[PDB]
């Protein structure tokens, strides 16, 4: 019922003066930079018919992100997360652990992982906040490692992890269901 | 709990009031790219075309295409 009670709160001012603070907030969320970021792409693309196709690809990503500054913000929101002020110190070293494995993704390769993943096995915020881990997508990161391996001892430590990923909640388990 | 409630409010507020139909800009955009040599809109188009002609044998997600397709799809007693 918890997500549904949130969904009941979500359809509050969709159609309480508490609803009034929300409606004021959405207008504020909406929006000189958006003009010029738009314009300079149009400046470039007009005058100087553009080769190096990498550029052109780069331009319209900024063009669309600037026009859609809502959908840009859409994709950011499932990744974003609020932690309490207490357990911030575990999260710092977590991302420092995870940043090592994102780094080691592009690869002794075996060794530093197990130290890295074993750190993630033991963090306080792996239990208390499973929704943060799925927002990290780090299961897939770990998965892609054993994708990369499986064409040896390195594997099982990922597999010890990915099991241990499944236990902590059910929508956290959903993610792994897609890779059966 | 508080941090948990602010968490699920975020995904709840994401799934409710950010799905806005305010996005009517597409008509103004595709007008705006259709200005002066080759126009930018043709540059955008040809970008995707020459991408597609590469024999990848499996196309990728290419969210660039996924965006400007939808712009151009929204481009239309």
């Amino acid at each position: 019922d918890f997500h549904e009670d949130l969904m009941t709160h979500c359809g509050i001012e969709l159609d309480l003066t508490i609803r009034g603070r929300l409606l004021s907030l959405v207008e504020k969320v909406t929006y000189t930079l958006q003009q010029l970021i738009s314009e300079t792409m149009v400046r470039w693309a007009q005058e100087s018919v553009i080769e190096d196709p990498e550029l052109v690809r780069a331009m319209f990503v900024l063009l669309h992100r600037q026009y859609d500054g809502i959908g840009g913000l859409v994709r950011a929101l499932p990744k974003t997360y609020t932690i309490n002020g207490v357990s911030v110190e575990d999260t710092i070293n977590l991302l420092a652990s995870l940043g090592q494995i994102r780094s080691l993704l592009s690869v002794e390769e075996e060794k530093l992982m197990i130290r890295g993943l074993g750190d993630i096995m033991n963090n306080k915020v792996f239990y208390q906040h499973p929704n943060l881990m799925r927002a990290l997508g780090m299961h897939e990161t770990v998965m892609e490692v054993m994708v990369n391996v499986l064409g040896p001892k390195m594997v099982a430590n990922c597999c010890r992890f990915l099991c241990y990923f499944c236990r902590i909640s059910r929508q956290n388990q959903k993610a792994m269901f897609d890779h059966l | 709990p508080r941090h948990r409630a602010v968490n699920l409010f975020l995904q709840g507020y994401e799934k409710s009031w950010i799905e806005t139909e305010e996005h009517y800009f597409e008509d103004k955009l595709i007008e705006d790219l259709a200005k002066p040599r080759v126009d930018p809109l043709h540059q955008l188009i040809l970008l995707f075309s020459r991408t597609a002609l590469t024999e990848k044998c499996k196309l990728e997600e290419d969210f660039l295409y996924m965006a400007y397709a939808d712009i151009m799809a929204k481009s239309c007693s």
